[PDB]
RNA sequence: AGCUCAACGAGAACAGAAAUCUCGUGUGGAACAGAAGGGUAAAAGCUCGUUUGAUUCUGAUUUCCAGUACGAAUACGAACC
RNA sequence: ACAAAGGGUGUUGGUCGAUUAAGACAGC
RNA sequence: UCAGGAUAGCUGGAGCUCGCGUGCGAGUUCUAUCGGGUAAAGCCAAUGAUUAGAGGCAUCGGGGGCGCAACGCCCUCGACCUAUUCUCAAACUUUAAAUAGGUAGGACGGUGCGGCUGCUUUGUUGAGCCGCACCACGGAAUCAAGAGCUCCAAGUGGGCC
RNA sequence: GGAUGCGAUCAUACCAGCACUAACGCACCGGAUCCCAUCAGAACUCCGAAGUUAAGCGUGCUUGGGCGAGAGUAGUACUAGGAUGGGUGACCCCCUGGGAAGUCCUCGUGUUGCAUCCC
């Protein structure tokens, strides 16, 4: 409305993979989505149903409701001064389970033996992991060096494969 | 000349569908409506009755979907009711109707719900639906008929109808089993009996030794060998039935696996091989 | 792996009589008619595609019956078109997909009586001729292509019309 | 009739081409692209030289055709018709507006006025082979031709054999050992790939240059 | 007379004089939108908790 | 974003200095306002003046 | 539920560039009311069978957006088909 | 709070060529 | 309705709830994960546009010669097929950046038992929720002249570089 | 080492031309009384086991096409930030950073889950 349809300029966001038009895979409807999930919305211009507005496409949100066919995400959208926490419902075909906080379980229980082991030997550790820092000095064995020099100019060579 | 039609480019744009439709296997339509469960009910898997008829054997399956693929959780064969005495005629209703019933009596063992729920021992041709006991619901699963097309009478249904007997819960209608008259929206329980007991099979015989004894024995000859006449093939099939119920648990086979596997197929040729072979066709072609 | 096995004889598939006739009406009708008398078997009428002024016709118009006839009277009819031939095919009759076929002008060559009525009514033969195995293309479960070496050939179909008929083919 | 050519020489609209949004576009002026013994074999002409360009700006379809008819004449008077080949290499493909002068700037959207030409630094302009014997006279031809053209252009003499893409001693080299397969003007490189009985005897190599 | 027409032109510089603000979310969302029969059973199921 | 960089290592004045420990996120974070500063390895004779 | 379209190749009396029929190839180059863009091949296209979910009740959400209304659309719930 | 294409045997550096102590260019 | 008004945004005043580096924060980076079709590029990839030659082909093109004709023969230009080739696209595109966009990095966490349901399952099978017990060095950097909430209201709604 | 039934991924799996396969299977295959189906028992449906590995399915080869990976194209095109930078302009050098895509060349031609069976 008010100028702009629905699907306005989604020529290019909801047109399908070159090459993977066609039947949907089996795997898309055997996922399983549970409320607090982390899910990536991606438009599959095939299904018209539970279509997302197209401003939802390629963001990321948080499961908060599980019905038959679709599933409930609550997704962040700026307006002005302030962002709102828009729910939408999504068919499970535009939707796809996000791998945006697969490492944090992992770093919690390695971070949980860490400490356990520190405290068993009577240490006080900081499991925090840190950003790339200088790395100390080193020896490198000399080897045979290749000078380099410019390269005298030659207006035959300015075009790709010669002139 | 004529243009090429399987051009370059034809093959740059062409995408290649999945491999069991590519065979002509699987309609991923059907399969995936059948599959498909709803997100509120998680990870409960829906079971469906697969039910396959090959040129000479029936196949019986449960399974379930995973990403993984496709888990059986029982299956039943046609070809293992020479077991049970039934010899001929593998690939009829009667036999249809049999490897259901086994199957049936086979995940009921395997989820110890066989005592809760036994059907009706005695086949019968009306329609049936086990009735839900007090403890827990009966076992459910969908028929997965597949590419056949469903018409009345088909073996799928008399496989559908063994089932049923053998006290499983599979959804369904009366409009398909053998017996139902189009003209008449009502089944006949006669006929459906008489075709689950194989006495179609048995007019039949009747009719062609009455007739033709020579194109009698050509077609019956399996069934002369074993002795089998048209009015035996009832009681035939009630022994069958009932060795089906009284021990339905799946043998094991007593043969053990080769300790080598032959090779029968050639096998890739490896780099250098190639290129020995390259090397001599090119030299041939070049000294000419 | 020989030619000789029992599986690659060749025979005939079907035969398909055809008759295009413009208009629609009393002609068609006993077109049908008479193909039905000649085949034992009710015709099929064939609609019209496109819509074209010089010939005629109109879009979904029924502007021909053609019927489909397979086993011993699909042979006999073959036997007397031929012989309506006098056993003799153009060298260019026969496709490169092992299928040939012909033409008569009048139906009466072929054992029916002249009406006056009725009138006189062409017909076209189309023969085609199949290996044992060719199902695999036609079902419908596991649908898949008939190998080119099991394949009715253009030498095969003019052998198989030379040896069974005794027939003469010409170049003209 | 025609605008002075310097109100359009600078490149500030997107490519507008003639197609079924763009209709009522006048003909280009340069309709001949090749002149001179176009049909000449390419062993017979290893010089070749480039007219550049150096700027980034619109060539009009007219100043094209003026160029070509320059070149070929000073060519044909020189070196003779039959001793050279000229190829114009670039194709005037974006349609020029004019808002004609309801009143105002009103819906000023103009209509189609002319064809040109977008030119980038460093594309060839005109090309021209020849024998050796006739490399000044291709130079000079090329400078004639300079004349009927907007901005600066640079006369460069190409390491290439002909209008091939192989240079003079690799194409000698490629030719040496019957590697080359004279296709018109252009040249084929004889690989190792393909259908093996495809190739003729002595024309079939294990490995590739 | 004809004026401007539009511009977003100093208005990101007003949303960030006070925002981006972004609520404070709870421990405990609301319940509103979700499947009806699920709430249903889990009010019935605290009720005899 | 050059203001929010200046503001978050504390350079508000011209000409104010402060210490920066090396890091990959500090050091990315100060390529951003690079035409703004100028900034070395600093001696100990220079900490300790 | 069944089938596969446009087009092309080779064949069949009138019949030819264009009538109907046979085989082969055929990633959609057809069709899907209309503008255009997406989407669809045991289908969303063509044919046939049975039908009226173009039904009843209010709520929630999306698009517009002031996070008002209308229009349109989407996902559940409660009934009857 | 402008200047172009074209030019200069004004002068200043560079690049590629040709002739020359079996003697380079101009005049006798 | 277009020189106006209301409305939201920007602003003042009034405060209130807390807090003192243990920080419910950030117009910034880091790490891990997602979406994109612009720049570029491509036509020797679909659609569309476009130059040139090279090699072959026809009972079915315009011509010349040998011929009464010939489904007779030899060549020229055209169509046609094959492999190449010059040059192109805001409303073309396989491929495809830079910049920018979204999400996450614990005290609202984890583990083990027990319990509730009229929802769900063939199945205390699951799904949520609720109690008990234990652990949890604060879980990337930098900064944090602090964070959150509410009420009343002004002016503005011609801009320009 | 395979086949079959049901699949996952959906071409490294597709297309074309050649060659090969023990056993069980899968098939081709023989009929039309019955259920069922058409102009056509071709297809579909039902009942069978005489014959064949001829075809399908499977495997292998092609200096094959396509497809996938690498190298190279190339630090090129493009691009974020800076300059009281050059230039009449068009455009472009330099500083702090990011960084593609045809052509050409090399390599590879599926991997797998559950169940039954053969070896
Ligand atoms: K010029
Ligand atoms: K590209
Ligand atoms: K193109
Ligand atoms: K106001
Ligand atoms: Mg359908
Ligand atoms: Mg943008
Ligand atoms: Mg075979
Ligand atoms: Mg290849």
């Amino acid at each position: 409305p008010a100028g702009h349809g629905l699907r306005s300029r989604t020529r290019d966001s909801f047109s399908r993979a070159f090459r993977k038009k066609g039947t949907i895979p089996l795997s898309t409807y055997l996922r399983i989505f549970k409320i607090g999930d982390y899910v990536d919305i991606k438009v599959n211009g095939a299904i018209h149903k539970g279509m997302p507005h197209k401003f939802y496409h390629g963001r990321t949100g948080r499961v908060w409701n599980v019905t038959k066919r679709a599933v409930g995400v609550e997704v962040n959208k700026q307006v002005r001064n302030k962002i709102l926490r828009k729910r939408i419902h999504v068919r499970i075909e535009h939707v796809q389970l996000s791998r945006c906080t697969e490492e944090v379980k992992e770093r919690m229980k390695k971070n949980d033996q860490l400490k356990a082991e520190a405290k068993a030997r009577g240490e006080v550790i900081s499991t925090k992991r840190q950003p790339v820092g200088p790395k100390p000095g080193f020896m490198v064995e000399g080897a045979t060096l290749e000078t380099v020099t410019p390269i005298p100019y030659d207006v035959v060579n300015d075009l790709k494969g010669g002139y | 000349f004529i243009k090429v039609q399987k051009t370059r480019a034809y093959f740059k744009r062409f995408q290649v569908k999945f491999k069991r439709r590519r065979e002509g296997k699987t309609d991923y339509r059907a399969r995936n409506r059948l599959i498909n469960q709803d997100k509120n009910k998680y990870n409960t898997p829906k079971y469906r009755f697969v039910v396959r008829f090959t040129n000479k054997d029936i196949i019986a399956q449960i399974v379930s979907a995973s990403i993984a693929g496709d888990m059986i959780l029982a299956s039943a064969y046609a070809r293992e009711l020479p077991q049970y005495g039934l010899k001929v005629g593998l690939t009829n209703y009667a036999a249809a109707y049999c490897t259901g019933l086994l199957l049936a009596r086979r995940v009921l063992k395997k989820l110890e719900m066989d005592e809760e729920y036994q059907g009706n021992p005695e086949a019968s041709g009306e329609d049936y639906s086990v009735e839900p006991a007090e403890s827990r619901r009966p076992f459910r699963a969908l028929l997965d008929v597949g590419l056949i097309r469903t018409t009345t009478g088909n073996r799928v249904f008399g496989a559908l109808k063994g089932a049923l007997d053998g006290g499983l819960d599979i959804p369904h209608s009366e409009k398909r089993f053998a017996g139902f008259s189009k003209d008449s929206k009502q089944l006949d329980a006669d006929v459906h009996r008489k075709y689950i007991y194989g006495g179609h099979v048995a007019t039949y015989m009747k009719t062609l030794t009455e007739d033709e004894p020579e194109k009698y024995q050509s077609h019956f000859s399996e069934y002369i060998k074993q002795g089998l006449e048209a009015d035996d093939l009832e009681e035939m099939y009630k022994k069958v039935h009932a060795a089906i119920r009284a021990d339905p648990s799946p043998k094991k086979s007593e043969k053990q696996p080769p300790k080598q596997h032959k090779r029968y197929n050639l096998k890739k040729l490896t780099y250098e091989e190639r290129k020995a072979k390259l090397i001599e066709r090119l030299n041939a072609l070049n000294s000419a | 792996k020989k030619l000789s096995n029992p599986m690659r004889e060749i025979k005939v598939q079907k035969l398909v009589l055809n008759i295009s006739v413009g208009e629609s009406g009393d002609r068609l009708t006993r077109a049908a008619k008479v193909l039905e008398q000649l085949s034992g078997q009710s015709p099929v009428f064939s609609k019209a595609r496109y819509t074209v002024r010089s010939f005629g016709i109109r879009r979904n118009e029924k502007i021909a019956c053609y019927v489909t006839v397979r086993g011993e009277k699909a042979m006999q009819l073959l036997e007397s078109g031929l012989k309506v031939k006098e056993y003799e095919l153009l060298r260019r009759n026969f496709s490169e997909t092992g299928c040939f076929g012909f033409g008569i002008q009048e139906h009466i060559d072929l054992g029916i009586k002249y009406d006056p009525s009725t009138g006189i009514y062409g017909m076209d033969f189309y023969v085609v001729l199949e290996r044992p195995g060719y199902r695999v293309a036609r079902r419908r479960r596991c649908k898949a292509r008939v190998g080119i070496q099991h394949r009715v050939t253009k030498d095969d179909a003019m052998k198989w019309f030379q040896v069974k008929y005794e027939g003469v083919i010409l170049n003209k | 009739g025609r605008r002075p050519a310097r109100c359009y020489r600078q490149i500030k609209n997107k490519p507008y081409p003639k197609s079924r949004f763009c209709r009522g576009v006048p003909d280009p002026k340069i309709r001949i692209y090749d002149v001179g013994m176009k049909k000449k074999g390419v062993d017979e002409f290893p010089f070749c030289v480039h007219l550049v360009s150096w700027e980034k700006e619109n060539v009009s379809s007219e100043a094209l055709e003026a160029a070509r008819i320059a070149c070929n004449k000073y060519m044909t008077k020189s070196a003779g018709k039959d001793a050279f080949h000229l190829r114009v290499r670039v194709h005037p493909f974006h349609v020029l507006r004019i808002n004609k002068m309801q009143t105002g700037m009103r819906g000023a959207f103009g209509k189609p006025q002319g064809v040109c030409a977008r030119v980038a630094i460093g594309q060839v302009l005109l090309s021209v082979r020849c024998k050796d014997g006739n490399a000044n006279h291709a130079q000079e031809a090329l400078r004639r031709a300079k004349f009927k053209f907007p901005g600066r252009q640079k006369i460069i003499v190409s390491r290439k054999w002909g209008f091939t893409k192989f240079s003079r001693t690799d194409y000698l080299k490629y030719k040496s050992e019957n590697r080359i397969i004279p296709d018109g003007v252009n040249a084929k490189l004889l690989g190792c790939h393909g259908r093996l009985a495809a190739r003729q005897p002595g024309r079939a190599f294990l490995e590739a240059v | 007379a004809k004026s401007k027409n539009h511009t977003a032109h100093n208005q990101s510089y007003k949303a960030h004089r006070n925002g981006i603000k972004k609520p404070r979310k709870h421990r405990h969302s609301s319940t509103k939108g979700m499947d009806p029969k699920f709430l249903r059973n889990q009010r019935y199921a605290r009720k005899h908790n | 974003q050059t203001k929010k960089i200046l503001q978050l290592l504390r350079l508000r004045q011209i000409f104010n200095g402060v210490f920066l420990k090396v890091n990959k996120a500090t050091v990315n974070m100060l390529h951003r306002v690079e035409p703004y500063v100028t900034y070395g390895y600093p001696n100990l004779k220079s900490i300790r003046e």
